[PDB]
């Protein structure tokens, strides 16, 4: 039977079968509950929303994610998602279908091992597999070798790979990524008074940032140039029709990126943890990643970041090096595309965690198989 | 062997010198 | 007067007259900047706090090392160090102490250079010498021959040394100590989901690195026995009161040191280039090397390190060799014993680098007088 | 010439010179209009009334709040309540005087400015400088370490500060503060009757809030005590003489600080925002922030909201923490006291915002050197 | 058929048709094997990579050397090699062509014998010579009569002949050759910081060593020149683009051959080994041998090395003797090339370990028939 | 005063007074210098060992033999063997003992002349004298007729003697001894890869011939006994306690005695030579020399060696002559206990040079009075 790929990343599940070009179903993975009375008998009005459904109804629920810096905070609500997942959006019987998940390097074992329990007892699902999402990101390219820079809803990670052999003292995993750049976009839209306080303000701040922001190539010069003109400031107008105008709050978010001491996070930035992470690989393969900067994850879709991030590896690198950032359109789903090759790879169908072997040696058997 | 004093260290390299000499 | 040592090591100065059985200033070699804000004035709120300061500040600065794998990367803040021990710690004037330094084998001699360059010029002091921390470790334990296993905060050598006349071509330097244990147990930390990542939480997993790791006997039987039963996981309780629970951690972080592959690291490990070391030795004096390993160094501090070490250096070494390791309690100060001997012994007044002769000969006397 | 210092919070004002222990000017923030015809000639029946000017003539006024959600709405009526503070109350030329003005954190930067134009234009105040209100709040207590929560008529905010060095990114703002307070008490007490609809009422509302309110140590309980008894129930007299008697109502009116969904507010509760606020924190410093949480605001008189809140802190944060609150008597003033120390501080006169400095750099300066 | 020439030397294979001018087959004697994980599956992630294969993905590898100080440590690898040699770059099977090996005179028996073991029972070969990698050398220059200087990658030996006549006696074989170079070049680049310890590295000192290095005409005045002037360095691009500059380490390097103390190697130098291999010679024939120096193999290709060489002998040798040095171009394709002849004379086809009597006299016939 | 006896022969001193039955110190005739860096201080002070103290700090130390081939070549150091022999190891002042050195014949008579300007310059001795070896050794065994057969160290030498009357035109001398036999085991145990190539090594191959070898009886039958099986293979134990494993090696180094072609040495064996030196010998008297054959030194000690040397010359001699072998127990000491006869007879008393007669006749005067 044809295998399932879900990736159950954070924000956006990603779902569909194998071998599609595309993940044929798409929802924010949002468990919404009712946060006011139950006036008006005659309605289900049932317990639970999620998905388009929480979306839909986003002002009359409180909206929480079960999955947070790629960990699942919240399995009673994660168990919902994978239900509506399989059976409200992709309408299909798991117990036919071999299901690829994938989660982020550098997570908690006890995750890996409940989604396996999950899957194999809730689901009965034949057979299961857990890769890691960079490693996923290079297939969808057609890469062999390189650095692979994943930037989530919830994290970011590199993972430098060469010809095969991911090196994995060399990963790096940052936990910053559009939930922090959301909430200081929130954060910012404050200094003019756009209160922001809800989840469904999040949940709109959230679009504010996927409409309006981009990456600024000089954050200096763009930062002077929008305190001396108003031709950056832009418009946009919220739920209720009321006009918000935006102006250096525009790049001052997504910079946060490469200058995270603004959200307080102490950590280098992505352009610093990327030259450091190639700095951990052996100076002979250097050269090729840095030819083989692949860029995935929504967060890397802001205007002009590849651009920036070329300039900042060019400034970190040695002046020979020919600094490459492979950042192609569908970054954004490439994960998932590289899920439906590998699992309709005819290599890959040896790998399944069967549930024999489930059976045999438990949740424990997803550390000695997966990567 | 137990801990043992700086002041009677010295004297086992002083009587080392002594003997290398 | 009364001479002075100062083990500039990584990761803790000891400093302390010479004569004096134990360093009466121990402290962390940390410069810390303030990370955020001041936006209290009426405090000196002052730029810079180094030691016990830094520590006693720690979660709001950005604390760094200046000495990295035993190199002193950034000398505007070393000299810092230099003078918080003279002045704040020792309390005396280096003017008319002098001082005998002392760095890691196969080290830059810029390193040496700069060093003698800032103690003449800055600190005016009389007189100055460099010994080789490992030759020390012996007048520490009362030996004239051995194989010295030094293992630091950021190195780890082997010098072997026979009725003086130390080999240079059978030293051999790691690169692995202290701190990348700390880094791989923030990396197997993050396996159960203890996200340490600040430099603050880097000093945190230092204390937790001191107190609950052990080197296991037989790694495979201990890694089983772990997996089987709880009897090896130990609880230790976070500065904000956050119970934590450690476990196969506990002795695969000090492992390492004998896999390093562990971290990527190429090498052979400890015991092997022991083993190594005494195999670049005259094949007459290999027999005194294994009845004479002195081990010294925070690192070797581990319980169990020195049984670990003679049973792997015992399959490694021919039947008959009768291994004996000179681990004593102490060990960690024994480089700092070892120089307050040297630095008091009454042949040594000869060996001292005098102001006159750095005068005439620039840095470069420092090459031609020390070993 | 010795600085004023003029807090403009909500609802109150408080103002008085440095160095004093007490605002000697303490007035209602609100600017009354005659809501009537104006029958009786003879009288100059002034086109406006402020402070206790429109509390002696409540009845027959339209009273308004210039100042909202710790934001300024109504500029042209500000500019009277510092005229009156200035030329009526203080009876002072503010030519002569250096004002510290102060603000909540997290607030639009259009305030900042529209004071700062206002101060340098209108009164031509020879300096200026906007603290922020929890900054103040430690100043009053004598620490440099703790949590502020301050909790006025409009805003709520907690900052973290350490020695100094707050921490901008585990500031909270709630919004939510004594005017929601006085709205849901009088919803409340709408339910047997007492029908409050008039902006007059309302002022006498927040005199029942103020005087009869409390917070309950154990809400459960002490609603089932109310319903079980009438014990709990007090008796106020209207000043027309209508005896109201008040019960459950009486602890259901503050509790909404800790359970905001009562005013249909989703956000968490001021002792969750007071954690979270910790939990942003780095995870050294915590126990000193555990150990220093400041109150300060009217809304934190009530009686027993210091148990309570150390009851819930104690049950959020870990078993061994040691949550102390320093809920001190003249809390209400503390953040003046502390604009009275502040602008008294000789470390301070650096800090001025001086007219030059407003001749060269417009309002944009406010933002380069205040925090 | 056309017969084999097959130098497994150290360090790199030399391999071809015998009558051939050139060797075309040259590549490292390396084997590599995976460093680390196999992350990455749709490809073969073959176990093991050999010659310019390990070379193209060294800095994933293990590198290996099978053979070390001319003897095969490692037959596992060494018949990887060979299989390497005969099947992918010679292209040939090789039970129709006889194989000339060659290896280092005063050697293993076992080393012969396994050799002789693998050729006649692995590749089946029709028949198999071991020639002295010196008497070989005589053939490429065209001398009957000389002292021949082998300087390999693993081994130096010196073999005198006389119109034949090679004299046992005075052979001499010192273990000092282009790795223990290798290994003192690192040693010494790490007195500048230049840290290499991989493998991967160790094969780029080998490189730098090869580009960069020469052999000093007078080593005082020219480390003398070094110290006072810059004039002797140079820089070098590594495979990440990182400069390294260079400066008496260039000399200090290969004079190792002439001061084996450098390495702690007791032995006297290459040219008072020559001298004494002289002096080992039957006093008739020295004349001749001072007439007829003959050096071949890598490592005398360092430029000086024949002026150093030959300034050393004329002050070893009497003031009479006529010192000459043969140190043609190509001569580190000597020893093939008079493989390359022996191996195509008429007069030699008698003198093939034919396989008829491998199967009646077992690996002991190598020693009878081979000199 | 009593004698003083000092044989420096080659590799060993025996000295001791006369008229003792052993001489009381046997000790290598070694002086090692420092091969290495001296770091420590209690070192250095004393920078060159002699005899049993090189021995003990053997594999520190360039060792080196101040006589070589019977000739003193370097008497800078015999000066310091001799101030050894008798200040240390005998404790006595030379200036009051007449000291009887000895040496091989057809020896250099610039060493006799050198030996007695330091003998009576140096030492001031009171009278001197310098026997021919071979001569003292008859005294031992009591003969007055015989073929002496010596075998040292460094020469090898016959003298025939026929009731006095040595016969200076037979006697011969070989310069084939121990040294040749150690440096040829080293050459064939090179064979099978115990790599012996430091002076410690050649100590150790000194000890390894001692202790195993022998000479065979027919060496062709030997040889291929050894080839046949493992039973004449013996195991040694290495200093460092590796096993070594010889076999037909132990036989055919001392073999080389019979066959010096072995080391290509051109000479006839020492049997051939024995035989020679009879044939020189008037006809009357050789029967008495095939009759008393003597021989002496530790080369000789070899089991086995009386018996092959007995089937030699009996293969060699007129089958009517008796050959009889005087090879007894102690004649490793017979030199020494026949100058401790000779020294203390009393018809030897005239024979002294006295210091008057070389303060008038200088060096040239023993020539005149020594044979
Ligand atoms: N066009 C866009 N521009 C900027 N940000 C975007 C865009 N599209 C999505 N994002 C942001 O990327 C994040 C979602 O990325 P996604 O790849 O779905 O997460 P994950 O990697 O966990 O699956 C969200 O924070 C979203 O706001
Ligand atoms: N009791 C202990 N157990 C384990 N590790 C320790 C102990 N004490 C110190 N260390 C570790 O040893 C290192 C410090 O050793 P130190 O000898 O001070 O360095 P250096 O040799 O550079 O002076 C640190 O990594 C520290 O964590
Ligand atoms: N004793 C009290 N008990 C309860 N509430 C009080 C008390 N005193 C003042 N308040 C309330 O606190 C608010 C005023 O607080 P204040 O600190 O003056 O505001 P700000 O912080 O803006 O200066 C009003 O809503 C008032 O009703
Ligand atoms: N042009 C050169 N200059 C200096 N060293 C060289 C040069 N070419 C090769 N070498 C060194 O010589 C060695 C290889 O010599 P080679 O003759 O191939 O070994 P073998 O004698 O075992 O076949 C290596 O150490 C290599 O670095
Ligand atoms: N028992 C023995 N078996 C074999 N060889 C020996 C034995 N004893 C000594 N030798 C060898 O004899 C030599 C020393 O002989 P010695 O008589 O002391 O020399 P010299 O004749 O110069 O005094 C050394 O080469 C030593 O190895
Ligand atoms: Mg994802
Ligand atoms: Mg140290
Ligand atoms: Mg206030
Ligand atoms: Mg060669
Ligand atoms: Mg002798």
């Amino acid at each position: 039977t044809t295998a399932l790929v879900c990736d159950n990343g954070s924000g956006l599940v990603k779902a569909g079968f194998a071998g599609d070009d595309a993940p044929r179903a798409v929802f924010p993975s949002i468990v919404g509950r009712p946060r006011h009375q139950g006036v008006m008998v005659g309605m289900g009005q049932k317990d639970s929303y999620v998905g388009d459904e929480a979306q839909s109804k986003r002002g009359i629920l409180t909206l929480k994610y079960p999955i947070e810096h790629g960990i699942i905070t919240n399995w009673d609500d994660m168990e919902k998602i994978w239900h509506h997942t399989f059976y409200n959006e992709l309408r299909v019987a798991p117990e036919e279908h071999p299901t690829l998940l994938t989660e982020a390097p550098l997570n908690p074992k006890a995750n890996r091992e409940k989604m396996t329990q999950i899957m194999f007892e809730t689901f009965n699902v034949p057979a299961m597999y857990v890769a890691i999402q960079a490693v996923l990101s290079l297939y969808a390219s057609g890469r062999t070798t390189g650095i692979v820079l994943d930037s989530g809803d919830g994290v970011t990670h590199n993972v430098p790979i060469y010809e095969g052999y991911a090196l994995p003292h060399a990963i790096m995993r940052l936990d910053l990524a559009g939930r922090d750049l959301t909430d200081y976009l929130m954060k910012i839209l404050t200094e003019r008074g756009y209160s922001f306080v809800t989840t469904a303000e999040r949940e709109i701040v959230r679009d504010i940032k996927e409409k309006l922001c981009y990456v600024a190539l000089d954050f200096e010069n763009e930062m002077a140039t929008a305190a001396s003109s108003s031709s950056l400031e832009k418009s946009y107008e919220l739920p209720d029709g009321q006009v918000i105008t935006i102006g250096n709050e525009r790049f001052r978010c997504p910079e946060t990126l490469f200058q995270p001491s603004f959200i307080g996070m102490e950590s280098a930035g992505i352009h610093e943890t990327t030259y450091n992470s190639i700095m951990k690989c052996d100076i002979d393969i250097r050269k090729d990643l840095y030819a083989n900067n692949v860029m995935s994850g929504g967060t890397t879709m802001y205007p002009g970041i590849a651009d920036r991030m070329q300039k900042e590896i060019t400034a970190l690198a040695p002046s020979t090096m020919k600094i490459k950032i492979i950042a192609p359109p569908e970054r954004k789903y490439s994960v998932w595309i590289g899920g439906s090759i590998l699992a309709s790879l005819s290599t890959f169908q040896q790998m399944w965690i069967t549930k024999q072997e489930y059976d045999e040696a438990g949740p424990s058997i997803v550390h000695r198989k997966c990567f | 062997a137990p801990r043992r004093s700086v002041g009677e260290l010295r004297l086992l390299f002083e009587a080392r010198a002594a003997s290398a000499a």
